[PDB]
């Protein structure tokens, strides 16, 4: 659990913006227009936490 | 005595307020929109008044022309 | 230039002020309320001083515009009649700030604001010279009431009581207002000295007075309704009591003053054995009914509807005395009755109960709370030398001489009035004390002592020289007397 | 020629600004530069922009919308009626449209065809108003019925939205054949579809010696689908239904700008369909039916939108209730009616918008709201007193002047079932303002904060509930200029 | 949680949490006080209206009974809380809530320490 | 001893739709919807309140034949919700809701059925 | 020099003119019967 603690507290300005865009750009879903759109929008791997970590290492 | 532009700035003060106390934010948020809507309530009070007196007018007018319709019936 | 727009104006800049100021600024909130009630209070005190005593002209009119065509307007103004109704309406608000002063912690912004809009909405109420505009006022109030009612209550019966008087105030509400708009699409407009100049057909008059009467006898409960008043009397705070039965007691009575005695002369006259008839009974049978009673806040809630009933006697008299002297009934009615339950507040604060069996023996624990329950049980049984005397006097001797069966009548309402005022007294403040119920006392502090005193001294000081109140009256009540008469 | 359409730049406006919309957004939301982007809140920006300054063209040019009026006259009419009509109708669609910002950003709601159908049912709602015929009518109605089909079912995958969408669908179809049925009859037998002609061709013959059967018939078909159109009992079959089904600011547009459009057909109906005095019977069971019914049902609901429906039906008879006395003051208390009620529907549905941020669908769910949001509880309370018509609050002068209404056509039945619905709703309205201060519940929900839109237009609206008695003039003014231009 | 009840940590309303309190997957319900060095282990329940003791310990798995108050290092039972005790509970938590916000005002939204962080900058170029 | 978060701890079988027999642990003293919300049988968000009047029988459950005669009867209000909602306005006999079951120390191993989900979100 | 002459003076002032006060009185009711009868007949207009 250190790993990510370390990895979110060396973060530099210009990654923190990034992160932040892309965490309020993927806060909320809407599967609907996506399947009207044909398109599939997946969360970037900047905001996915390693299996490691969660409750029973869900991969999905 | 009360002008239009005095009630017209309270109410724009306490609409902005008002606003912001829904937001669950305190009430001199942002003081610049304060003086906004300030403005925006002394200037929507003197028109809202300077229509009222048109609008008056138009309807006396109107039913003057009502009632010159109507009197001649009698004829 | 103290004029009616100022006086009203206050409670308004009193209560947006505490509107927009943080909760946790307690101690500002109470001192802004009770500054803002005092300086209404004297701002009335100073209307008396420049209050002509000569004309029945309406003094200190004014005028704003309400509908386009001016048919209906805010038209301000106060007689001899209605004067002492608005001081005694601004004087109550500063009582009954300083009544929640210590537990103010809890109720918060909320409470004064309360209180404030509720003396913004009666003063109106009695200086409104339109019919339409006295009715819109009239009911404001419950607003302000019902918050009060529900969300101060005592126990979990808030919610019945507020939604009973509500319904209640608003079924003669709605009769009232379709009698009231009867009223302005025959006549044309609403001003009250347009309505007193104008003949009414005499089939017109009855339905008219029927319909005002429903919606004023329930609140001057005469018989069928006096059942909202004790529960939601009884599920009230302390200071939610002196409103009610200070000030919203006497719209009914102001109503008919106002509203029912003079517009309608002939339709008065035919219905007066009606209403003779049910102030008869309901001083017999409330009065009656007061000595089976275990609640203490119920006993003087039950010492109000014979009281109120006993106006209702005085100004259908249509005399001097009847009239004039059932004015200084309900001010004396409006000092005697609310001091008492600012007595049973006191005992309720410190002790969580009402119940008169937990009670006795205080007189040997709180002797200066005892001689001043003392005072106001001799005001409330009618005692010479006190402001309820003489009302209560003035009115027999002006339904004696209109008919002498129901001046003997209500005589027995003296009686019966002084048999349970002292009754009280003697089972609460005298006997022996009670250790396994209640052991620990405190006298009156030093907020009950000060509050007491206006009221010592405005019952002795009506009830010794009357003369001061009664020379400001006589030019407007004679007046009131003859409308129709002619000679 | 071009100075001819100065009678129509409104319109002209409104309609250009769609198509760019439209335009944009299907070029931008399937682009690959910027990744599909969901620019539904700033098509609903732009939609809100073209709606002001629409207004803007529509409110200068008052001495122009009788321009060519001989050339537009088998087209449309305009006058004073139809400039504040519309000036009201396109102030209601500028606040909805306000109100559902939020909801494109947090719900994720990213299709923009939503805004373009709005504003295309403002247009064919433009049309309606002016119309002055019964095909432009007709045209009028089917357009906004289409355009608010769509959106009624804009929650694919939701069950109830699919269901309120095709009830809709079926009442509307429904409604709209016999409307038109009556109308085929009535051309049938005068040979006239103009409403000067229609009138100038009815206005003498009032059933004086004979009742024409197909013209009786063709206005009562006309009246009933109307009648359905506004859901006035025994017309509601499906109205509580689909208003709980559709989203939440779909339902606040239907429950506002509908009405408005719809009212105005039923004048310019009556300036000419008073054939003996036929519709006001018709218009008079209505409203009492409606008036008992809504008072009657909206007691047993739980929920805040089947209340908020229920409320509208009682509301639309307490109208019609101006509808039945035929006269310059009942239409005077029926457009008062209609603005004030508009307000307050307005304001209790960007109230509800509040709270939907957190899925509020039980009135027991808002019960701590006067601890946890002490100002939202007393705006709520304020508003459902405004609904009640407690005197202080503007929700009195509009019940007030409909009773007087009443009253002076000597319909003292109407004025009875009134006061009994008035006590019957205001008991269910202060049931409300029980919940959320007299109550302790054991579970609270705590609701996120409101964002500006919502704040500022709850904020002005009731400033104009509480204090609208003090200056009550204009509204009044401009109320009885509307009631007299209808035939002068 | 041991328990096995889920292990996140709720805090309900009203509930005033004293300084050095160890919280971990502890749930308090509504209108609760706990003491200054109180350690709430693991799938430990505290009953509403109810006072915990400072410097009171209470292992996993243990349970603090409604309306009473509990203290020491193995957590005992002390007395049952009064009407007045449990009805002044939710005072003390407002009365934090207002100290709190008289707190929240000396704040601003933006915070001034990028100028300096531009001035230290500029004292070394860029 | 001590008092125990044990000493309260009522064990259930809860059966998801798909015929899947999981066991559940609730508080006696709590409703037994809130003890199917812990694992997630039951979305919390569907019936946050506890109440009668907040409910149109999100909760609604199947209780065994053997174990429905120790529960409190079925009240007015609950059978009203319970047939509004039923989809076919008939009653099941055996269905309760979850809202107004509150688990007991005398409900150990108690066997529900829990129906199919229901759409509640407008 | 003294208090109460000073104050009956003060009082004398505060007090209302009479005579203004009932004009204003008959001048409201002329003009208020008469705007009364402008607007029964305002009511009495027909619809069409
Ligand atoms: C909700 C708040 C409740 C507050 C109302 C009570 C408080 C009292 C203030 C009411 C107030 C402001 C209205 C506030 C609007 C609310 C804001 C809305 C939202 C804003 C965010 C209007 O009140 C007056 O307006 C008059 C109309 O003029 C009306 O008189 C009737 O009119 C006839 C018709 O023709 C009737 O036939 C007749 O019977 C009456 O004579 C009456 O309405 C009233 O006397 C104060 O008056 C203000 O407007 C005018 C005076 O007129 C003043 O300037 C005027 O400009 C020119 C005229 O354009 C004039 O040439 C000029 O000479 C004059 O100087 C202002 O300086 C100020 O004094
Ligand atoms: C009438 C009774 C009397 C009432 C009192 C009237 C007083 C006069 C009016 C005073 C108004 C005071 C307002 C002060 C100015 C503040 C405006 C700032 C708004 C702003 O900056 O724009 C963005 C939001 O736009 C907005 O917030 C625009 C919201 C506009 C909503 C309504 C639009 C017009 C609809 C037509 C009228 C309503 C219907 C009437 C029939 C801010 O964005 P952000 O930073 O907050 O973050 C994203 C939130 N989106
Ligand atoms: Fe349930």
């Amino acid at each position: 659990l250190a790993q990510i603690h370390a990895s979110e507290n060396s973060k530099s300005f210009e990654q923190i913006e990034v992160e932040r865009a892309l965490r309020k750009k993927y806060a909320r879903k809407d599967e609907d227009y996506d399947s009207m759109l044909g398109i599939t929008r997946e969360t970037p791997p900047e905001l996915i936490l390693p299996d490691n970590v969660l409750p029973g290492g869900k991969p999905v | 005595p009360i002008s239009a532009t005095m009630v017209g700035a309270l109410l724009g003060l306490g609409t902005q307020m008002y606003s912001n106390a829904l937001r669950k934010l305190p009430y001199m948020r942002h003081p610049w929109e304060h003086v906004v809507g300030m403005g925006l309530g002394a200037v929507f009070a003197n028109q809202l008044v300077k229509w009222d007196v048109k609008l008056k007018e138009d309807l006396d007018v109107m039913l003057a022309k009502a009632r010159a319709a109507n009197e001649r019936r009698y004829f | 230039y103290f004029n009616l727009s100022g006086l009203i104006l206050c409670p308004v800049l009193g209560s947006i002020i505490l509107l927009f100021i943080p909760n946790s600024r307690i101690r500002l909130i109470r001192l802004i309320g009770l500054c803002a009630s005092l300086i209404t209070f004297l701002y009335s005190l100073v209307l008396w001083i420049q209050f002509d005593s000569s004309t029945a002209k309406f003094q200190f009119v004014e005028s704003l515009r309400w509908l386009p065509y001016e048919n209906i307007n805010f038209y301000l103004g106060i007689d001899g009649i209605s004067l002492f109704f608005v001081i005694l309406t601004t004087f109550l608000i500063p009582i009954c700030i300083l009544v929640g002063w210590s537990g103010m912690r809890s109720y918060g912004k909320e409470y004064i604001i309360a209180f404030l809009i509720c003396e913004f909405l009666m003063i109106a109420v009695f200086c409104m010279l339109d019919l339409l505009l006295f009715y819109v006022f009239f009911e404001s109030v419950l607003i302000p009431m019902f918050i009060i009612i529900g969300v101060w209550g005592s126990r979990q019966r808030k919610i019945k009581a507020a939604y009973q008087f509500f319904l209640y105030t608003l079924l003669g509400s709605l009769f009232m207002l379709l009698a009231i708009l009867l009223i302005l699409f025959q006549t044309g407009t609403t001003d009250l000295q347009i309505l007193l100049t104008t003949e009414f057909s005499e089939r017109r008059q009855i339905f008219l007075w029927i319909a005002f009467f429903a919606s004023f006898a329930v609140k001057v409960p005469m018989v069928p309704v006096h059942i909202w008043l004790p529960e939601a009397h009884v599920e009230a705070p302390t200071a939610g009591s002196v409103i009610l039965a200070g000030i919203l007691l006497k719209f009914g009575t102001y109503g008919f003053l106002r509203f029912s005695i003079p517009m309608f002369p002939e339709a008065t006259l035919c219905f007066t054995p009606f209403i003779y008839t049910l102030s008869a009974i309901a001083i017999i049978y409330t009065s009656l009914t007061t000595l089976r009673q275990i609640d203490l806040k119920k006993i003087i809630a039950y010492s109000s509807v014979a009281h109120m009933n006993l106006v209702t006697i005085g100004m259908f008299s249509l005399n001097i005395q009847g009239i004039g002297g059932s004015i200084l009934l309900m001010l004396s009615h409006g000092l005697v009755s609310s001091a008492l339950f600012l007595c049973v507040g006191v005992l309720y604060d410190r002790h969580k109960t009402r119940l008169v069996r937990y009670y006795g023996g205080l007189v040997s624990t709180m002797p200066n709370f005892s001689t001043i329950f003392f005072f106001f049980t001799l005001a409330n049984m009618s005692l010479p030398g006190t402001s309820s005397f003489i009302g209560e006097f003035l009115i027999l001797v002006g339904a004696f001489q209109r008919n002498s069966l129901v001046a003997t009548l209500a005589a027995l309402g003296m009686i019966l009035g002084a048999a349970y005022s002292l009754w009280l007294y003697n089972r609460v403040v005298s006997g022996n004390l009670k250790p396994d119920f209640l052991h620990k006392f405190s006298d009156l502090n030093g907020r009950e002592v000060f509050i007491f005193i206006p009221f010592l001294v405005g019952l002795v000081w009506m009830g010794v020289y009357p003369k001061v109140f009664l020379d400001c009256m006589h030019t407007s009540v004679s007046n009131l007397v003859q409308h129709g008469k002619f000679h | 020629m071009f100075n001819l359409f100065l009678a129509v730049f409104p319109e002209i406006f409104i309609i250009n600004a769609t198509f760019i919309l439209l335009i944009h957004g299907v070029v931008f939301s399937t682009s690959k530069k910027y990744d599909y982007p969901p620019l539904a809140s700033n098509v609903g920006w732009l939609g809100l922009l073209s709606v002001l300054i629409t207004l803007l063209l529509l409110a200068a040019g008052a001495p122009l919308l009788t321009i060519a009026h001989l050339f537009w006259n088998n087209l449309f009419r305009r006058d004073n009626f139809t400039y504040f009509c519309q000036i009201f109708l396109l102030l209601s669609t500028a606040g909805t449209i306000s109100m559902c910002f939020d909801f494109f950003d947090q719900e994720r709601f990213d299709a923009f065809e939503f805004i373009v159908l709005i504003l295309l049912s403002t247009c064919g709602m433009l049309f309606m108003i002016s119309a002055y015929d019964l095909i432009a009518m007709y045209l009028a109605i089917e357009l906004q019925s289409l355009c608010f089909y769509v959106i009624a079912a804009s929650k694919r995958k939701s069950e109830f939205s699919t269901e309120a969408g095709l009830k809709y669908l079926i009442l509307g179809a429904f409604s709209s054949g016999i409307l038109l049925f009556g109308c085929s009859m009535i051309y049938g037998s005068t040979g006239a579809t103009h409403f000067d002609q229609l009138a100038k061709i009815l206005t003498g013959y009032e059933i004086t010696g004979a009742r024409s059967s197909g013209i009786f018939m063709g206005i009562l078909f006309i009246a009933v689908g109307f009648l359905f159109k506004i859901t006035a009992v025994p017309f509601h079959m499906w109205a509580p239904d689909i208003y709980e089904g559709s989203p939440t600011p779909v339902t606040a547009f239907l429950s506002i700008a509908p009405k408005i459009s719809i009212f105005a057909n039923i004048l310019r109906v009556f300036i000419y369909g008073s054939y003996g005095a036929t519709l006001q019977q018709i218009f008079f069971f209505c409203s009492i039916a409606s008036m008992i019914l809504g008072a009657l049902a909206a007691m047993a609901q739980t929920k805040v939108k089947r209340l908020l429906a229920y409320s509208s039906i009682g509301h639309v008879g307490y109208i019609c209730i101006g509808f039945s006395c035929g006269t310059i003051e009942g239409i005077q208390s029926l457009l008062i009616g209609i603005f004030i009620y508009a307000l307050m529907t307005m304001d209790a549905f960007a109230i509800v918008l509040a709270l939907r941020q957190t899925r509020v669908k039980y009135i027991a769910d808002l019960g701590a709201l006067a601890k946890t949001n002490p100002i939202l509880a007393i705006t709520f309370s304020i508003t459902m007193f405004s609904y009640a018509g407690i005197p202080p609050l503007a929700g009195f002068c509009s019940k007030f002047y409909l009773f007087f209404a009443a009253l002076g056509c000597g319909a003292y039945f109407l004025a009875l079932v009134g006061v009994v619905t008035s006590v019957i709703g205001c008991f269910y309205y202060i049931r409300l303002v029980k919940r959320m201060f007299f109550d302790t519940p054991r579970t609270w929900i705590l609701y996120e904060p409101m964002d500006r839109n919502k704040s500022l237009l709850l904020a002005m609206t009731s400033f104009f509930i509480t204090l609208f008695l003090l200056y009550p003039s204009p509204l009044f003014s401009v109320t009885h200029q509307m009631a007299l231009s209808l035939y002068l | 949680s041991p328990t096995g009840l889920p292990a996140q940590t709720l805090i309900d309303r009203y509930v005033t949490v004293g300084a050095y309190s160890l919280l971990r997957s502890c749930t308090i319900e509504p209108e609760c006080i706990i003491g200054q060095h109180s350690i709430l282990m693991e799938g430990s329940l505290v009953e509403t209206r109810s006072i915990l003791e400072a410097g009171s310990v209470l292992p996993p798995g243990r349970r603090i009974p409604s309306g009473e108050l509990w203290g020491g290092n193995p957590a005992r039972f002390i007395r049952t809380l009064t009407n007045e005790e449990t009805l002044e509970i939710p005072k003390l938590a407002v009365a934090i809530n207002h100290l709190s916000g008289d707190y929240f005002s000396e704040f601003l939204p933006y915070s001034t320490i990028y100028l300096e962080v531009e001035k230290f900058k500029k004292s070394l170029g860029i | 001893g001590s008092k125990k978060v044990s000493d309260r701890i009522v064990k259930l079988s809860a059966i998801d739709p798909d015929g899947y027999k999981q066991d559940i642990i609730g508080l006696s003293g709590q409703t037994l919807l809130r003890a199917l919300t812990h694992t997630g049988l039951i979305d919390p968000a569907s019936h946050r309140l506890d109440d009668i009047e907040a409910c149109s029988a999100e909760c609604e459950v199947q209780i065994a034949e053997e174990w429905l005669e120790k529960l409190p009867p079925r009240t007015y209000d609950e059978e009203y919700v319970l047939k509004r909602s039923s989809r076919s306005r008939i009653l099941n006999k055996h269905s309760r809701l979850g809202c107004q079951v509150v688990l007991t120390q005398e409900l150990q191993g108690m066997v529900v059925a829990v129906p199919e989900a229901k759409p509640w979100d407008i | 020099g003294f208090i109460m002459e000073f104050a009956e003076n003060l009082v004398l002032r505060l007090m209302e003119n009479p005579e203004e006060r009932d004009r204003k009185a008959r001048e409201h009711i002329y003009e208020m019967h008469e705007r009364c009868k402008k607007i029964k007949e305002m009511w009495a207009l027909p619809i069409r």
